[PDB]
RNA sequence: AGUAGAAACAAGGGCCUUUU
């Protein structure tokens, strides 16, 4: 209006001179970015002491001035200073008012309608608030704890999303009338932007901080922090109340913000099709794609494709992994040998040839890597750190808690690194049959090793007998392992140290773009194998709810 | 009776009171001499006299490279380095970390080197300005530059880095450059010498190392290929294990445990270990920037021809730096009541009147001076390159050999810039030895000396790094980080918000207890309530912002909903850290207070910033000392860009969240989006067909006025 | 095929790769750094010596190979021409700490702690400004009672002290802490005693020779001895005050769970138990007359000023008979001064004044810079008086930090609850009370024999020190207490029977004694430190006597 | 990011992106080109439009 | 279906997503015609409007814009269904033969 | 509108209607239920003769 | 006088730069 005519007027006022003039007709628009900067440039070394003899004065602040005149706010109540009419060297346009000039507009001054829009805005600290009240805390007890360092995620959120998907949902709930082209993500999630739009509509607001707000409501704070129990967003955001080095506040946060049930439901379904594509002979990459395009699932209350939250989530899991690999999703360092988890931390090595006679003399291929290499390994409740030295596994330490889980972890490490004489003599139990090819797609020998273990405990036995064995020695018989995964005993195997306290994980902020064969293995710029379809379970039968497998 | 604090050291551990010792409860202590010492070290320790001249400067340059001479009291620095153990032991790394790996890191470190645009260069510590000759910030720097750039040949239309650096190239063969002031202009040498000038700064805002009492501030025609070549070290750094530059706390607490694990399981039953806390002395001032410039051309041989040329800017840059004498020597007569102030410039002419020790330290560094600079061909100095150095050095700790090997001998350990940690493994002292003087050799041999007192050893788990001492457990100096809970000096709302975040880290972290976060939570209320002048409601205090709380509170229901700023009490504790108050307190408060305080349209409101805005979230006064100062023919520029940016926001209100982009110049936009806003209203809205031609003809004026102008 | 790239163009463009580099045409396809001619000259230059030209330096570097051999053999040679000595500290032992020789260290501090006498009175609410308080202990009589003579027991410029006074007093009488400008406090605030500026165009040799202008001689710091009134300090701020609430706490928030239960519970012991020593009183004069004396510096600068030295408390808590809830206490202990703090920029100086009350007479070599008056008398009986004065000043950080005083109380209290915690975790029970009722802590030596109290007493030890480190901080201090941590690395290495080792010990101990200069602090604590490895030396080895 | 590719693999698909780098590799020309080829490589592709 | 989400419909579990060309009473604020528009050669003969007269066009016609920030374009309100993946996919397959 | 642990009793209407669908009235995980009986009363006990 | 350190302050510009 008459605010547009007096806009209009300054760009003349502006425009008449030359060197405004040329900067608003030379270069494009973003150089208003760089001119951003130039301008009020000022900072200070210790804010704190300047704080302290700033606010001492009688008039500290700055403050606009035709909004105070507006608001009717006077020069004094019962005889105390509120501002004085004056000008400020950068502003130009404000002038200087006192402390006590604030207090004064919260007790009595310039009433609103409403203001609950606020509970929107800062809506993850109300839903923190929330989940601490809905908590039901036990006692107090004193004991040493094993905290374990990694890398978690601290926020919880829904739809986690990525930057260049938010830039753009800024504006079409802020700033319509300045907005882009529609994107892609925009057109998908069309109720999504609709919902986020009914609230911010029509009212009185400051938008950068909306803006601000809304950047931290769809970003999950990841931190390497240590950790101690579960691992859910929801404790990670309060640890620092629930235990330390040596003392925990016990409480039960089970159930509260139905997030692990996600990423279980989105893994089934990965499961699920992956198998279904896996019938498949010559084509089951094509098919993966199709049932990945052909399907969709339910978030909440919106409909989200699931090719679009697989690149989105962060689960290191062999069966994610492929998705994410079929679509081209680059992703981490992290390997997968069956349930296990692994991590290289440093060495190298090449593919290399070697043979093994299953019953009497039957030759089969089975490959090994070259040079020494450690590699930092993770099970169910146990952590080992191990090396890889030509088909040996030279030394291993681990900080489990468990003795199933230890002799697990072990076993699986020493097939991991071919050590012992079963690869080089594979046992009568094993045949043909059992080989590979359940109906043409070959095994490689050491998943075949994996699920003749899987299936008898005394297969794990005699695997473990393979380790050499020896007489716990004086002093080591802390540090020692027996056969039941003992923390000492009078024989113990051999090259093994044990110890009380898990091993920190390791940390790469690194991405690799990886491939994968027609077998569903996929590869890393080498030989070396990140994931496949058997180091999955095998089968099982579950209810899907909210999902649209929309392909026939 | 007498009294010896010590004595508890007896009965108990020493880690868990060594936040004792460190005094960080009290206010920490605060020229030419140091400069000037320093330059002597630096030339004393180039172990050699060799000598050359620039046909450039015709100054002579001392070689301090493959020259080594003097091999007495070698245990003292040594600058000198012999190129061909360094390229060596860098070789022994790449073998180690596998083949393509120099090369992956260089091609990413130019994925974003070409996209960079050069305004992420105002962003960084002070530097000086080759114009005025006084250390700014980055930006003004910068705007000078470009200004007098456009100002000598024409507008910089450049937006990206690259077309930056080339432009200073070009500036470096020019033959007139102008700039303004209050218009001068000058030859080619004179601005090289004042380009390649560097100055000093006496911040050394962390306690730290006492020694480090100064710090560079070099000038803009160096930064970018300073950022390329700390961008190329940080790449190459991060996937390293021995180095624990850019990680922070737990990281590199779980580096030196696996490392330990990794040790204690790999030596034999006939083999013990051994921990060495070391710190590097002269750091600053034995790494020679030639080293550096071989050891990149080796890195970018199988990259593109372009880095190649990039990466070796600022080390020849370095190589012909100048220095720059501060505040010259003061005189005075025996009473000290008249006294007389003279710059360095001036120093080689009243050269008699000073103390001998200034005589003797001066004279010798009379040819290497020139005017109030002098010509440093080498060393380097604090903060420049940091990841490099840290590079150079992890390349030992990789080092491997046959003789090691048949003593069952070997080291490994963990480094950061100028700080070490050791971790020899043999079967008897005697090899232990041995092996430490190897390491201490092959160390020499790079320039990379060792502090024999500050460096100590012992068995394996005793050891200190980075103020960190450790042993089977992990002891939180906590002391570290004092100063950290503190009112930092922005606005109401904020600080008490950082504060408890603060406590919360620390708590993580630091392994704060829970009674020692309580206090240090109430003596951070009670800094908050006395900084800013206020108190609560209650207490029996009188005064200006107490006089109306008082008046006032008659009208309220339930106190608990007030904030602290505003008469409030303290609704918060250890499960309530992670949410501020003005969040925990809202169903609390009563109905008529609450619109009022989150009313949207309030006069002082202006927007990590983990925080609530409220009218609390005010700006701090500008200082004023400027005014009387001849400094505002500078504000000109500035309050110009000023008005054309928040013009332009006024008319693009997301001006400062999204980046704009497009084809168009501002002029264009502004006058077809306030075209189109006219249109929209008048269809509608209340506008009338006068106000509309009105509009449209002061729009196509000024444009045309725009284009004519120029 | 307009829509994609519309969509790829916004996309670089949002990338800045919306250039010719990403999008040349077909000539534009080469970029290159243009290699101007002086850059070239240069990087020809700066080369190492055997090489003259860059193109044979990246030659030699694109195609060096590894010679293992010729690298080993440097390495030895470079390993037997240096000869690095290696010393076990069990075998060479660390010698005595060697203080330096002269006159006692006095003190320095700007405030008495225990020769210093107040005058008290009860706080009401409305008066509680430091300019109503001075007054109203004004009208009582007693402060006007005092009348000092012109015959000082020691000190200097006493005709300028007195006159100080008197002038000091008739402000206080006229209801204006306000002073004017006469020549006595010209002399004492350093009024006009700035140098005169001189410039060189002005400047010739006759101008030289009338008046010598030779570049000022530093005359650095002088050494002391070690001061042997520090332990009667450290003895008498361990004691209670006959009062409590002498620093300002906030209050304890509402608690839901164990946790901050236990944590409110354990700050309020502590709490209780430090409120009440003298040290704390000390720490809250400090507090309010820096807060007062810098409100001053920034509102009434170009000024001289009036500020009095006080602070708040509150008499102890009796049983329920007699009276109940004790009332609070307004005490004073002196008056001090400022003179025109134009605090231009940080790290200045504004010299001020401190006029002192006591009923204790001086040592010369303690109060050394005081000027002591005998005043007269006051009651308890009737007993003479005394009136310490000297002159001093301070800085805006200064001030910042000794109002940031409530950080020792952090510090202890980590330390601490970090013992009880690790007491507690080791037998999974809770024992805290226990471990502060019965873990006996070394405090000193009486007697030639140890002494020992629980850690409920000795967390007073540790709050002086800390307090101290506030107080006396310097450069000194600093190198000092940095340079320390090796001993006591090594005598912890002694300790478990760690074969300790070291390159050079007696640089080392050079390092320590170069820092130890006419600061008290320094002294005492490094006495203290051989003391400490002499009492150990009958546990232990690694140490000389 | 950390490579031209992945940035193509933004808003272009991944054949296109792998075909302009096996060319690129063919040419040995700087990777910093894979960006052009894969446009005008999907131009043709939706050119062709079955 | 939903007034939340007026862009599907569920069909015995199944979910369709329905095209924004046109917006009913439900839909909201021009974010349902986006897929019925689309960029076109420039052409400064057509008119320059706003965002919301956008409804009143006829299918088949042009019209300038301006969208974001100093940037204009000219849009056309015809669709087209078709993607670059089957494109791209199909056409690399007959090359490798 | 009005209420106390609203969150409870969605997850658990949640689990509720998943145990239909699979035609089975159990409910495997025990975490709301499990608190919301327990609100009445739970915790330890500590026998007399360790006292 | 004093401060503190291994140099700086002990106002600087042309009149300006009060409540635990």
């Amino acid at each position: 209006m008459s605010l547009l005519l007096t806009i209009a007027k300054e760009y003349k006022r502006l425009c008449q001179d030359a060197k405004a003039a040329q900067m608003m007709t030379v270069g494009t628009v973003s150089n208003y970015t760089t001119f951003k900067k130039w301008t009020t440039s000022r900072k200070e070394k210790n804010p704190s002491l300047r704080m302290r003899w700033a606010m001492s004065s009688k008039f500290p602040i700055i403050a606009n001035k035709r909004m105070l005149e507006e608001a009717q706010i006077p020069k004094e109540h019962n005889n105390v200073a509120l501002w004085e009419d004056t000008e400020d060297v950068s502003k130009r346009d404000h002038v200087l008012a006192s402390a006590s000039c604030i207090n004064y507009w919260n007790f009595c001054g310039p009433c609103v309608n409403n203001s609950e829009v606020i509970k929107e805005v800062y809506k993850s600290r109300f839903g923190r608030l929330e989940r601490r009240k809905e908590i039901m805390w036990k006692e107090l007890r004193f004991t040493l704890v094993d905290r374990q360092r990694r890398r978690v995620d601290t926020q919880p959120v829904e739809q986690r999303l990525r930057t260049g998907e938010i830039k753009d949902l800024q504006m079409w709930t802020l700033f319509e009338d300045e907005a882009p082209l529609a994107s892609k993500f925009i057109l998908d999630n069309y109720g999504l932007v609709k919902e986020m739009r009914s609230k911010f509509a029509n009212k009185p607001l400051n938008k950068e901080v909306v803006a601000h707000m809304l950047e931290k409501q769809f970003n999950p704070e990841s931190r390497f922090l240590p950790v101690f129990g579960a691992i859910r967003p929801e404790r990670m955001e309060l640890i620092h109340a629930l235990g330390g080095e040596t003392w925990i506040q016990e409480a039960n946060t089970a159930g509260i913000s139905n997030v692990d049930q996600r990423k279980n439901d989105i893994r089934a379904v990965c499961r699920k099709v992956c198998l279904a594509a896996n019938a498949s002979i010559m084509n089951a990459k094509s098919k993966l794609v199709e049932y990945i395009k052909s399907t969709s699932m339910r978030i909440g209350e919106t409909e989200r494709k699931l090719e679009e939250l697989i690149l989105e989530t962060d689960d290191v899991s062999p069966e994610v992994t492929l998705c994410k690999s079929a679509l081209g999703g680059q992703l981490g360092k992290t390997l997968s040998f069956g349930p296990m988890l692994l991590k290289k931390i440093s060495g190298s090595g090449v593919k290399v040839k070697d043979t093994v006679y299953i019953q009497g003399v039957r030759a089969v291929q089975f490959e090994y890597w070259s040079e020494q290499e450690e590699f930092y390994g993770e099970y169910k409740s146990a952590t080992a750190l191990f090396s890889r030295k030509e088909r040996s596994l030279e030394w291993i330490t681990i900080g489990g808690g468990i003795n199933e889980d230890r002799k697990r972890l072990l076993a699986m490490c020493m097939i991991f690194c071919r050590d012992g004489d079963y690869f080089k003599d594979a046992p009568a139990t094993i045949t043909m049959a059992d080989l590979s090819t359940k109906l043409g797609r070959e095994i490689p020998y050491q998943y075949v090793m994996m699920n003749w273990i899987q299936k008898s405990e005394d297969n794990l036995e005699a695997l473990l007998y393979s380790r050499g064995i020896v007489e716990t020695n004086p002093g080591k018989m802390g540090s020692s392992m027996g056969i039941d995964g003992s923390k000492r005993a009078i024989k113990s195997l051999r090259a093994v140290t044990i110890q009380s306290g898990k091993i920190d994980m390791p940390e790469s902020k690194e991405k690799i773009h990886l491939e994968l064969s027609d077998n569903l293995e996929a590869f890393d710029s080498s030989g070396r194998i990140v994931a496949t379809i058997l180091d999955l379970p095998s089968d099982k039968k579950v209810t899907f709810q909210d999902v649209s497998f929309q392909h026939p | 009776m007498e009294i010896n604090p010590y004595l508890m050291f007896l009965n108990n551990d020493v880690t868990s009171l060594i936040s004792t010792t460190y005094p960080y409860t009290g206010p920490p202590p605060m020229s030419t001499k140091y400069t000037l010492e320093t330059i002597k070290r630096t030339y004393d320790y180039s172990r050699t006299s060799v000598e050359k001249t620039s046909k450039v400067f015709n100054i002579p340059r001392r070689k301090f490279c493959n020259c080594l001479e003097d091999k007495d009291e070698l245990v003292k620095p040594t600058g000198n380095v012999d190129i061909s153990s360094l390229l060596g032991l860098a070789e022994m790394m790449e073998k180690r970390m596998g083949e393509g790996f120099f090369k992956h890191c260089v091609m990413e470190a130019e994925t974003e080197i070409l996209k960079m645009h050069f305004s992420r260069l105002t962003e960084g510590r002070q530097t000086y300005d080759w114009t005025s000759e006084r250390n700014m910030p980055a930006a003004t720097a910068l705007q000078l530059t470009v200004d007098a750039i456009k100002e000598t040949e024409g507008p910089f239309k450049g937006t990206t880095m690259l077309e930056y650096c080339n432009k200073m190239i070009e500036m470096l063969d020019w033959k007139e450059i102008k700039f303004k002031k209050v218009i001068d202009s000058i030859k080619h040498d004179e601005f090289l010498i004042r380009a390649l000038t560097i100055n000093t700064m006496a911040k050394d805002g962390e306690r730290g190392k006492l020694q480090r009492r100064a710090i560079a501030t070099p000038g803009m025609i160096v930064r970018p290929f300073s950022k390329i070549v700390e961008t190329v070290a940080q790449k190459i750094c991060e996937k390293l294990k021995e180095s624990g530059l850019p990680v922070g706390g737990n990281e590199k607490k779980a580096k030196l445990k696996t490392t330990v694990t990794s040790l204690n399981a790999r030596m034999n039953s006939d083999q013990f270990a051994v921990n060495i806390t070391g710190d590097n002395s002269k750091w600053n001032e034995c790494q020679q920037p030639e080293a550096y410039l071989a050891l990149l051309a080796y890195i970018t041989k199988d990259s593109s021809d372009l880095m190649k040329d990039l990466c070796s800017v600022a080390p020849v840059l370095f190589c012909n730096k100048f220095v720059k004498l501060g505040q010259g020597i003061r005189l005075s007569n025996k009473r000290k009541t008249k006294e007389v102030i003279i710059k360095a410039e001036k120093m080689g002419k009243y050269k008699n009147l000073m103390r001998e020790e200034y005589k003797n330290l001066f004279e010798p560094l009379e040819k290497y001076i020139q005017k109030d600079v002098c010509f440093l061909p080498g060393g380097m100095l604090m903060g420049m390159f940091n990841m490099l150095s840290t590079v150079l050095g992890v390349s030992t700790l990789c080092y491997m050999d046959e003789e090691l090997k048949a003593k069952g001998c070997f080291w490994t350990g963990l480094q950061s810039s100028d700080d070490f940690v050791l971790f020899a493994v043999a079967s008897n002292w005697s090899n232990i030895h041995w092996t430490i003087r190897r390491f201490n050799a092959v160390c020499k041999l790079i320039g990379i000396n060792m502090s024999l007192e500050k460096s100590y050893g012992s068995l394996p788990e005793l050891f200190e790094f980075t103020s960190m001492f450790f042993d089977g457990e992990f002891v939180s100096n906590l002391a570290m980080e004092l100063p950290a809970f503190t009112t930092a000096g922005v606005n109401e709302g904020v600080d008490f918000t950082a504060a408890m975040s603060i406590i919360k880290t620390n708590m993580i972290n630091n392994s704060l207890s829970p009674s020692t976060a309580l206090m240090a939570l109430r003596i951070c209320l009670q800094e908050f309530r006395a900084t800013y002048r206020v108190h609560p409601w209650d207490s029996r205090v009188k005064g200006g912002r107490m006089k109306i709380i008082n008046e006032f509170i008659k009208t309220i229901e339930n106190k608990d909903g007030l904030l602290i700023a505003d008469g409030g009490k303290l609704m918060n504790n250890i499960s309530t850290l992670h949410i501020p108050e003005e969040v925990l307190k809202f169903e609390k408060m009563d109905e008529q207070y609450r619109n009022r305080v989150f009313n949207p349209k309030n006069p002082f409101t202006n927007f990590e910033n983990e925080a609530v805005v409220s009218t609390h979230s005010f700006r701090t006064r500008a200082n004023r000392t400027l005014l009387n100062t001849d400094m505002r023919a500078m504000m000109a520029e500035e309050k110009r860009y000023q008005m054309v940016c928040d013009m332009f926001k006024s008319v693009f209100e997301s001006a400062d969240i999204n980046p704009p982009i497009g084809a168009m110049s501002i002029g264009e936009a502004i006058e077809e989006k306030l075209l189109e806003r006219a249109k929209m209203k008048r269809d509608i809205g209340a506008i009338e067909d006068s106000e509309y031609e009105e509009i449209k003809d002061i729009i196509r004026d000024a444009k045309k006025a725009r284009l004519e102008s120029r | 095929i307009f829509s994609f790239l519309a969509t790829a163009a916004d996309f670089l463009r949002k990338e800045n790769m919306f250039n010719e580099i990403f999008l040349p045409d077909n000539e534009e396809t080469i970029i290159e750094m243009k290699k101007g001619k002086t850059f070239l000259e240069l990087r020809d230059e700066s080369v190492p010596l055997p090489f003259q030209t860059y193109e044979q330096m990246k030659d030699y570097c694109e195609k060096f190979k590894g010679n293992p051999r010729e690298l080993a053999s440097k390495v030895s040679q470079m390993q037997s021409n240096i000869k690095l000595p290696i010393k076990h500290y069990e075998q060479n032992k660390f010698r005595q700490i060697r203080l330096p020789k002269g006159p006692m260290a006095p003190y320095t501090h700007k405030f008495l702690m225990e020769e210093a006498w107040m005058f008290t009175k009860i706080s009401d609410p409305e008066r509680s400004r430091a300019g109503e308080i001075l007054i109203d202990f004004f009208k009582k009589g007693n402060l006007s009672a005092i009348r000092p003579k012109d015959k000082p027991l020691q000190g200097k410029y006493p005709i300028h002290y007195k006159n100080l006074w008197n002038q000091i007093k008739a402000a206080i009488a006229d209801r204006t802490m306000v002073i004017n400008e006469n020549d006595h406090s010209e002399f004492l605030g350093g009024i006009g005693r700035a140098s005169k500026k001189i410039p060189e165009i002005s400047l010739t040799q006759d101008v030289i020779t009338t008046e010598g202008l030779k570049q000022s001689e530093n005359k650095l710091p002088e050494p002391r001895s070690f001061p042997r009134w520090f332990n009667a300090e450290w003895m008498w701020a361990i004691k209670d005050s006959d009062l409590t609430g002498w620093v300002p706490m906030a209050e304890y928030p509402p608690a839901d769970n164990e946790l901050e239960d236990y944590a409110e519970h354990l700050n309020k012991t502590m709490e209780g138990v430090l409120q009440g020593t003298n040290c704390a009183r000390e720490m809250g004069k400090c507090i309010l007359t820096v807060g007062a004396l810098m409100t001053e510096c920034r509102l009434f600068p170009g000024k001289i000023k009036v500020v009095p030295i006080y602070a708040r408390s509150k008499e102890r808590k009796s049983m329920q008979e007699g009276l109940p809830v004790p009332s609070e206490m307004d005490c004073l202990f002196g008056i001090c001064v400022k003179s025109k703090s134009h605090l231009n920029k940080d790290d200045g100086m504004y010299t001020i004044i401190t006029f002192e009350f006591s009923i204790r007479e001086p040592n010369l070599e303690k109060h050394q810079k005081y000027t002591v008056f005998e005043a007269g008398h006051t009651t308890v009986r009737e007993v003479p008086l005394y009136l310490y004065c000297r002159t001093t000043a301070l800085s805006k950080i200064k001030n910042d930090w000794l109002s940031k005083a409530r950080r020792c109380f952090i510090t202890t209290m980590d330390t601490v609850e970090t013992i009880c915690l690790r007491e507690s975790a080791k037998a999974e029970e809770n024992l805290v009370e226990k471990t502060l009722n019965e873990k006996q802590m070394w405090i000193g030596k009486k007697n030639g024999e140890l002494i020992a109290q629980p850690l409920r007493e000795a967390l007073r030890v540790q709050l002086v020190q800390q307090f101290y480190f506030c107080i006396y901080n310097d450069s000194q201090l600093e190198g000092f207490c940095n340079e320390q941590k090796k001993i006591l690395m090594a005598l912890e290495g002694d300790k478990k029977n760690k074969s300790s080792f070291g390159f050079n010990p007696e640089g080392l101990l050079e390092k320590i004694e170069e820092c130890l200069i006419n600061n008290p602090m320094c002294l005492f604590m490094a006495q203290r430190l051989n003391e400490l490895v002499i009492e150990a030396s009958k546990r232990g080895a690694k140490f000389f006597k | 990011s950390k490579t031209f590719a992945e940035i193509a693999e933004a808003f272009l698909e991944p054949e296109a992106v792998r075909i302009a780098k096996e060319a690129v590799e063919e040419y040995g020309d700087h990777e910093r080109k894979i960006i052009q080829i894969g446009i005008h490589f999907q131009v043709c592709c939706m050119f062709c439009d079955e | 279906w939903s007034k939340a989400d007026s862009s599907k419909i569920y069909c015995h579990g199944i979910a369709i997503r329905v095209p924004l060309v046109v917006g009913d009473e439900h839909m909201d604020t021009s974010l349902a015609l986006l897929e019925g528009f689309s960029v076109c050669e420039n052409d400064p003969r057509a008119p320059m409007v706003t965002r919301q007269d956008l409804i009143d066009v006829g299918f088949g016609q042009k019209v300038r814009l301006f969208v974001g920030q100093g940037s204009v374009r000219t849009f056309k309100r015809t669709a087209s269904q078709r993607a670059a993946s089957s494109d791209v996919n199909k056409n690399v397959k007959k090359i490798k033969m």
